[PDB]
C-alpha cells in the first residue's frame, strides 16, 4: 500500500484519505483542509518519514514512506587536475613571500 | 472496449467515406447511432447475428455489412450537408439477458460545399498584470486561438517539458465570429492561475499547444495559399519579473569582475620582474 | 531564496579582514607620532 | 523505525535494505523486478546492497521495496520515494568549510613570515 | 518518413539535452561522425548530451536492425559568457585603470631617485 | 423528460425524474455524458425499490409511472448530462433526450476586479478579465459586434486548495478600454478597477532566487584572485623598501 | 558530406549550405515555407535580421528546387540567443586583452623612469 | 546585502589605503 506523494507546481505534498501523522524530519504546514501536508519547495531537500492510515477497502491496514532529495544546489564540479593546479600556485606565491622577507632583512 | 476509427473527418459534397467499429469482449450484436441538438439519439441500423441486418429509424443513405463477429462498419454512399452530426456505435452480449450498451468514443463528421472554405488557427499568449500581482499575489496566463474552420482543435499546457492538469479552464463549447451567417469561423480561449513566486523566476518555460485536424494529401489543392492540413500551432513565454535582483545580474557582476581581478594581477606581476630584476642587478655590481 | 554558494558572508568575510589590518596599521602609526 | 541509508559519490548510488539482518532480499522498482539476475551491468546486488551504476534522474527515480523471499510485494508496508541529480565529479561543499580553508591559509602565511624574519635576524 | 527518425527533446529543468531515436527494436546503436560512442538497452531510450550551457554541437546517428539512419546536425549558442556594455561598465574599467596606473608610477619614481 | 439547465447550490440534494407513461417496461438505467465524450453507464436496476452505490439512489414506481435519480453532496465535478432509458424483455432501448445540470461553489472570500493584460507583440488585440465574482453575478453578451464576451466558468488550483469565476472580453477596434468593457452586465458595487501608477514589491522578488553550479565556480574563482593580488602585493611592497633605504 | 555554416554578428543569424552546385534553392522552417516574399534569401544564404529565441528554433532544411523537402540530405536543428553591443570573452580575447594591456602600461613606466632619472 | 556590487566597491577602497599607510608605517622606523 502506497502513499501518493504528488508534486505540483515547484513542491511536493503528501497526500492520504485520513490524517497525517509525523514521525521525524521536516515538519511541513498543513492546508486549509486536513489530509494533505506542505513540504515546501523542492530545492530545499525535504527529507522525512510520514505515516498515515486506511480506508477505501485497505481499510483497517497501515503504512509509512520516507522522503529523500539531493536537488545539488551547494556544489562545485571540479576535476582532479585542477586541486593540483591550485595548490601548486598556492605553494609558489607563499614562497615567493618568504623569499621576498630575508632581502628585508638587512636594509 | 468498444473503439472506434477516425476521430475527425471533412469531407466535401459527393465523396464516399468508411468508418469502422471494433470489439473484443465477444459479444454478438452492434448498432449505430447519431446525435443532433434537440433530437437525442436516433438510431440508424443494427445486426443482431454475424450475417444478419436489419433497420432502424433514419436508414437513409447508409448501408451495413456483418461479416466477422468483431467487426461492423458502416458507408456512407454520397454526402450531403444535413449527413453532419456525431456517430456512436454500442455493443451488448445476448438479446435481453442483460440490458447494458457499451458506447465507444465518437466521430465527428462536418460536410462542406466547396474546399475554401478550410483555415488553421492563430495562437496567441498574454502575459499577466501588475495590479494583480500586487493585490491577490497570483497571476492569471490567458491563451486564444481564433479564426478556424471547421470545429476540430484540441487545446493543452506544457510547463518545462512536461503536461499540466491543475489550474486550466477551457472553454466548452467554440464560439463564432459572426453567428448570423453560415460559413462562419470559430474562436476559443483558455486559462492557467499560477501563484506569483512561480512566475517571478526567469528560468520556467510556459506554451499553448493547439492540434489541428484537416486535409490530407490524397486532396486537390488550387489555391494560392498554403494547403490546410493537419499540424500543431503554439506560442511561447519566459517568466519575468519588473523591479529588484534576479540571477540573471548577478552573472553580469561576477563576470566584469574576474575580468578586472585578472588585469590587475597582471600589473603586479609586471612590477615583480622590474624590481626583482633591479635588485640582481644592483647586487652584481656590487662585486 | 536558495543562494547556495553565493552567500554574501565569504565577500564580505575577506574584506573584513583587511578592515582589521588598516585599524590595527593607523593604530601604530599614531603610536609612533 | 529504522530508515533506509542513501550514499551517493560521482553518479554511483547505493542504497541499504535496513530490516531483514539474515535472509535473501529481493528489490522491486515501480512495481518490476529489479537487479539479481546478471542482466544490466551497470546493476548489481549484494546481501543487503543494491548498486545503481550511471544513475538518470528522468528515468530510474520514484518508489523502491525490499522483501525477503517467499512472500508477496503486496504485503510490503514501508516504502522509500527519491530523488536524485549527479554528474561525474560533482562534490558537495558547505559554506563554513570554505571560510575555514581562508583563514587557515592566512595564518599559516602569516605564522612563516614571523618565522624566517626572526631567523633572518638572528644571521 | 524518407529514414529521418533522430529528434530533440529540450526545454527540461536542469539545462540536460537529450535524443531520442525512432525505430522498434531493441539495443539501439549510437554514432558520432561515424565511430561508435554508445551501447543502449531497454529501460532507458535516450541519450544524453550534458547540459546547454557547454552548448554541444557535431552530427549524431543511431540504427537498429535495418539500416543506418540519416544524421542530424546540433548547433547551440546560449552565449553565457557575454557581457553588455554600457556607460557604467566602462567608467569603472577606465577609473580602475587610471587610479592603478598612478600607485604604480609614484613606485617606480621612488625607486629610480 | 424535462430539459433546460437548473443550477443547484453545492452541497445540497439533487432530484431528476422521468416519466414513461404509458407502457410496460422491465429494464432501467441511467446514463451520464461529459461534455465532448461519449455516454456511461451509472446505475442498473429491474426491480421497484432502492439499489444504492454510493451516494446515487434511484427509485421506481411501477404504479405510478415515474422514475427517479437522486445526488447527495453534491460536488462541481457533477455538471453534466443525465438520459434516462428503458426497454422491454427485446431489444430497442428507449432512450428520452437528457437535462443539463449545473452545481455552481462557495466561494467564501470574494474579491471582485477588472484587469487589463499586456499585449502580445504578434497579434492586434488587448484583453480584459473580470475574476471572481461572488456566483450570484450574471455575465451578459456585448451590444456592440466587433467585441466578444465569453461564458463564467471556474477553475481549481490544488497548490493552493482555492476556486474562483473568470470571464474574458477582446476587441479589435480603439476606444475599448477596461473602464467600460462589461458596460452591459449588471455589476456589483465597490469592484477595484486599478490605476496606471506601479506598486513592484521588492521583498517578493528574493523570494525566488536560484543557483546553477557555474555560478558557484565562479564566484569561488573570484575569491581566489583576491587572494593572489594579497600574496604579489606583499613582495612588491617588501622589495621596493629595501631599493630605496640602501 | 559538408554541414552547414552559421554566422552570427550583432542580432543577424545567417546561414549557408553548400551541398549543390548550382540550381535553385528553397528553405523550410518547422514545415512551414521560409523566403523569398526581416527575413531575406540571397542566392545561397538566408538573412533572419532581429533574431528572437522563442520564435525562431528548430528545423531547418534547404531542398534543390522541384523536389520534396523529404529527400534533402539531413536537418539542422539550431538554438541561439543574441544581444546587442555584446561581447563573449573567451580564453584568447582575455589572453589579447591582458597581452596588450602589458604592453601599454610597460612604457609609461619606463618613460617616468628616465624622467626622474635625469632629474635628480 | 542582495546587490554585490556594493561589496567590490568597498574592497577597492580598503586595499589602496592598506597600501599606502603600510608603505608610510615602516618607513618611519
Ligand atoms: C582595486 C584595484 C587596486 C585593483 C582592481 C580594481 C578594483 C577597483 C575593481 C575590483 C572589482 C571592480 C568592480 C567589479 C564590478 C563592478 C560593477 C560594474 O557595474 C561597474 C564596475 C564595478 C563597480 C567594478 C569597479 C572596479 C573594481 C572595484
Amino acid at each position: 500500500f502506497k502513499i501518493p506523494i504528488e508534486e505540483l507546481e515547484d513542491r511536493v505534498f503528501v497526500n492520504c484519505n485520513t490524517s497525517i501523522t509525523w514521525v521525524e524530519g521536516t515538519v511541513g504546514t498543513l492546508l486549509s483542509d486536513i489530509t494533505r501536508l506542505d513540504l515546501g519547495k523542492r530545492i530545499l531537500d525535504p527529507r522525512g518519514i510520514y505515516r498515515c492510515n486506511g480506508t477505501d477497502i485497505y481499510k483497517d491496514k497501515e503504512s509509512t514512506v520516507q522522503v529523500h532529495y539531493r536537488m545539488c544546489q551547494s556544489c562545485v564540479e571540479l576535476d582532479p587536475a585542477t586541486v593540483a593546479g591550485i595548490i601548486v600556485t598556492d605553494v609558489i606565491a607563499t614562497l615567493l613571500l618568504a623569499l621576498g622577507v630575508f632581502c628585508f632583512a638587512g636594509h | 472496449g468498444v473503439t472506434q476509427t477516425p476521430k475527425f473527418q471533412v469531407l466535401k459534397t459527393g465523396q464516399s467515406m468508411t468508418l469502422q467499429c471494433a470489439q473484443d469482449m465477444n459479444h454478438e450484436y452492434m448498432s449505430w447511432y447519431r446525435q443532433d441538438p434537440g433530437m437525442g439519439l436516433r438510431l440508424i441500423h443494427y445486426s443482431v447475428g454475424a450475417g444478419i441486418t436489419d433497420q432502424g429509424e433514419v436508414p437513409n443513405g447508409y448501408n451495413v455489412s456483418r461479416s466477422t463477429t468483431e467487426d461492423f462498419p458502416l458507408r456512407l454512399l454520397s454526402a450531403a450537408p444535413s449527413q453532419t452530426s456525431v456517430y456512436f456505435c454500442a455493443s451488448r452480449r445476448r438479446q435481453g439477458a442483460s440490458g447494458e450498451q457499451y458506447f465507444g468514443p465518437g466521430t465527428r463528421l462536418t460536410v462542406t460545399e466547396d474546399l475554401k472554405n478550410v483555415f488553421p488557427p492563430e495562437v496567441a499568449v498574454f502575459e499577466p498584470s501588475e495590479a494583480e500581482i500586487s493585490h491577490t499575489q497570483k497571476a492569471t496566463l490567458v491563451c486564444l486561438a481564433t479564426g478556424f474552420y471547421p470545429d476540430h482543435v484540441e487545446l493543452s499546457w506544457w510547463v518545462n517539458g512536461k503536461e499540466v492538469h491543475s489550474g486550466v479552464s477551457t472553454d466548452p463549447q467554440p464560439l463564432k465570429e459572426q453567428p448570423a451567417l453560415n460559413d462562419s469561423r470559430y474562436c476559443l480561449s483558455s486559462r492557467l492561475r499560477v501563484s506569483a513566486t512561480f512566475w517571478q523566476n526567469p528560468r520556467n518555460h510556459f506554451r499553448c499547444q493547439v492540434q489541428f485536424y484537416g486535409l490530407s494529401e490524397n486532396d486537390e489543392w488550387t489555391q494560392d495559399r498554403a494547403k490546410p492540413v493537419t499540424q500543431i500551432v503554439s506560442a511561447e513565454a519566459w517568466g519575468r519579473a519588473d523591479c529588484g535582483f534576479t540571477s540573471e545580474s548577478y552573472q553580469q557582476g561576477v563576470l566584469s569582475a574576474t575580468i578586472a581581478y585578472e588585469i590587475a594581477l597582471g600589473k603586479a606581476t609586471l612590477y615583480a620582474v622590474l624590481v626583482s630584476a633591479l635588485v640582481l642587478m644592483a647586487m652584481v655590481k656590487r662585486k | 531564496q536558495s543562494f547556495g554558494l553565493l552567500d554574501p558572508k565569504l565577500c564580505y568575510l575577506l574584506d573584513g579582514i583587511l578592515f582589521i589590518y588598516g585599524v590595527i596599521l593607523t593604530a601604530l602609526f599614531l603610536r609612533v607620532k | 523505525q529504522t530508515p533506509y541509508k542513501v550514499s551517493i559519490s560521482g553518479t554511483t548510488v547505493i542504497l541499504t535494505c535496513p530490516q531483514y539482518p539474515g535472509s535473501e532480499i529481493l528489490w522491486q522498482h515501480n512495481d518490476k523486478n529489479i537487479g539479481g539476475d546478471e542482466d544490466d551491468k551497470n546493476i548489481g546486488s549484494d546481501e543487503d546492497h543494491l548498486s545503481l551504476k550511471e544513475f538518470s534522474e528522468l528515468e530510474q527515480s520514484g518508489y523502491y521495496v525490499c522483501y525477503p523471499r517467499g512472500s508477496k510485494p503486496e504485503d510490503a508496508n514501508f516504502y522509500l520515494y527519491l530523488r536524485a541529480r549527479v554528474c561525474e565529479n560533482c562534490m558537495e561543499m558547505d559554506v563554513m568549510s570554505v571560510a575555514t580553508i581562508v583563514i587557515v591559509d592566512i595564518c599559516i602565511t602569516g605564522g612563516l613570515l614571523l618565522l624566517v624574519y626572526y631567523w633572518s635576524k638572528n644571521r | 518518413k524518407g529514414n529521418h527518425l533522430v529528434k530533440v527533446y529540450d526545454y527540461q529543468e536542469d539545462g540536460s539535452v537529450l535524443l531520442t531515436c525512432d525505430a522498434e527494436a531493441k539495443n539501439i546503436t549510437w554514432f558520432k561522425d561515424g565511430k561508435m560512442i554508445g551501447f543502449l538497452t531497454e529501460d532507458k531510450k535516450k541519450w544524453n548530451l550534458g547540459s546547454n550551457a557547454k552548448d554541444p554541437r557535431g552530427m549524431y546517428q543511431c540504427k537498429g536492425s535495418q539500416n543506418k539512419s540519416k544524421p542530424l546536425q546540433v548547433y547551440y549558442r546560449m552565449c553565457q559568457n557575454c557581457i553588455e556594455l554600457n556607460a557604467a561598465t566602462i567608467s569603472g574599467f577606465l577609473f580602475a585603470e587610471i587610479v592603478s596606473i598612478f600607485v604604480l608610477a609614484v613606485g617606480v619614481y621612488f625607486i629610480a631617485g | 423528460q424535462d430539459p433546460g439547465p437548473l443550477s443547484v447550490p453545492e452541497g445540497a440534494i439533487v432530484s431528476l425524474n422521468c416519466t414513461y407513461s404509458n407502457s410496460a417496461f422491465q429494464y432501467f438505467m441511467w446514463y451520464r455524458q461529459y461534455s465532448r465524450k461519449g455516454p456511461e453507464l451509472l446505475m442498473y436496476t429491474y426491480s421497484s425499490g432502492n439499489k444504492e452505490d454510493g451516494r446515487f439512489t434511484a427509485q421506481v414506481d411501477k404504479s405510478s409511472k415515474y422514475i427517479s435519480l437522486f445526488i447527495r453532496d453534491s460536488q462541481p465535478s457533477d455538471s453534466a448530462t443525465y438520459l434516462c432509458a428503458m426497454s422491454k424483455g427485446y431489444s430497442t432501448l428507449t432512450f428520452g433526450k437528457g437535462t443539463m445540470l449545473l452545481v455552481s461553489p462557495d466561494i467564501q472570500n470574494p474579491d471582485p476586479a477588472v484587469y487589463q493584460l499586456r499585449d502580445s507583440k504578434s497579434s492586434d488585440k488587448s484583453v480584459c478579465l473580470f475574476t471572481d465574482f461572488d456566483s450570484q453575478t450574471n455575465v451578459s453578451q456585448s451590444k456592440d459586434s466587433d467585441v466578444y464576451i465569453t461564458d463564467k466558468t471556474v477553475l481549481d488550483m490544488r497548490s493552493m486548495d482555492f476556486k474562483s469565476n473568470s470571464a474574458v472580453a477582446w476587441s479589435n477596434k480603439s476606444d475599448f478600454a477596461c473602464a467600460n468593457a462589461f458596460n452591459n452586465s449588471i455589476i456589483p458595487e465597490d469592484t477595484f478597477f486599478p490605476s496606471p501608477e506601479s506598486s513592484c514589491d521588492v521583498k517578493l522578488v528574493e523570494k525566488s532566487f536560484e543557483t546553477d553550479t557555474n555560478l558557484n565556480f565562479q564566484n569561488l574563482s573570484v575569491i581566489g584572485f583576491r587572494i593572489l593580488l594579497l600574496k604579489v602585493a606583499g613582495f612588491n611592497l617588501l622589495m621596493t623598501l629595501r631599493l630605496w633605504s640602501s
